[PDB]
């Protein structure tokens, strides 16, 4: 739903998403020891963790933070 | 087969780095055109810092090949802190050499005796202390995997206090030196040393610039291609090996010492 989409310096954006992709997923893909990219978005239930990467799945509103 | 290729490439990089830096240290501590002058101690220490930076490369290599951390949380913290410390120490060492040159070029008006070893060793100790205290406090303030518990503030602080600020300081220092020289035939030892150092600064900047630039970009919020970013991350470790080549190409007596 209306969860965090862009989280970085210069503001944190919380937005909604169209119906059918209500739940919020927060996927952590680790590039090097000192860089762990986070992708926060919407999904129907939750997407799949390819390459064995941690992905938290949330059904409530504003859970990814 | 990819894992073996990467392991072999990183091992050759480590071997070349260690060999070049050991040769540089020996050359600085031997002969007469290198041991007698005192400014070569800064070069020897930069070589030593690059040399000890080969306990960081193998662990990043192991992380890449295995795909997960295999050393524990405490060693993960130590590895992060020391990995930041080594690059920060190298760049601040370049800054310290530039600042010493700027101070010397503006002090000869008031005369100076031969107390240079004390000043050189004082700068040696001071730059290591500054590199430690400009990198550790930000780190301590902020299935196994070695992570950075970041709020997107450590990236900006690390890049500012490791790359951008010393770069601006050195730009200002060398602009001042150029202006002073402009206000005030054969080449001298000091001219050769300054040229070699300037080439080293250029190599360091062109090597470490892409990684810190895209690191700042990731802090700002722009995504980065993963393979390109990893290549940029390893290209600084490549710089570590490249530096002794810069010493041995553009300064002849270093080459003679290496041959001996």
């Amino acid at each position: 739903l209306t969860c965090v989409t862009k989280n970085t310096i210069f503001g944190i954006t919380t937005e909604n998403c169209p119906a059918g992709q209500n739940l919020c997923f927060k996927r952590w893909h680790y590039v090097i020891p000192r860089y762990t990219e986070i992708t926060r978005g919407c999904a129907a239930t939750c997407p799949i963790p390819e390459n064995y990467d941690s992905i938290h799945c949330c059904k409530t509103d504003k859970c990814n933070e | 087969q990819v894992t073996l290729t990467l392991v072999c490439l990183a091992g050759l990089l480590m071997l070349l780095t260690v060999f070049g830096n050991v040769l540089v240290i020996i050359a600085v501590f031997t002969s007469r055109a290198l041991k007698a002058p005192q400014n070569l101690f800064l070069v020897s220490l930069a070589s030593a810092d690059i040399l000890v930076a080969t306990l960081v490369i193998p662990f990043s290599l192991a992380n890449e090949v295995m795909g997960y951390w295999y050393f524990g949380k405490a060693w993960c913290e130590i590895y992060l802190a020391l990995d930041v410390l080594f690059c920060t120490s190298s760049i601040v060492h370049l800054c310290a050499i530039s600042l010493d040159r700027y101070w010397s070029i503006t002090q000869a008006i008031e005369y100076n005796l031969k107390r240079t070893p004390r000043r050189i060793k004082a700068i040696i100790i001071t730059v290591w202390v500054i590199s430690a205290v400009i990198s550790f406090p930000p780190l301590i303030s902020i299935e196994p995997r070695c992570e950075i518990n970041d709020q997107k503030w450590y990236v900006i602080s690390s890049c500012i206090g490791s790359f951008f600020a010393p770069c601006l300081i050195m730009i200002l220092v060398y602009v001042r030196i150029y202006q002073i020289a402009k206000r005030r035939g054969r080449q001298n030892r000091e001219k050769r040393f300054t040229f070699v150092l300037a080439v080293v600064i250029g190599v360091f900047v062109v090597c470490w610039f892409p990684f810190f630039f895209t690191y700042t970009l990731t802090a700002v919020g722009c995504s980065v291609p993963r393979t390109l970013f990893k290549f940029f991350f390893w290209f600084g470790y490549c710089n570590s090996s490249l530096n002794p080549v810069i010493y041995t190409i553009f300064n002849h007596d270093f080459r003679r010492a290496f041959k001996k």
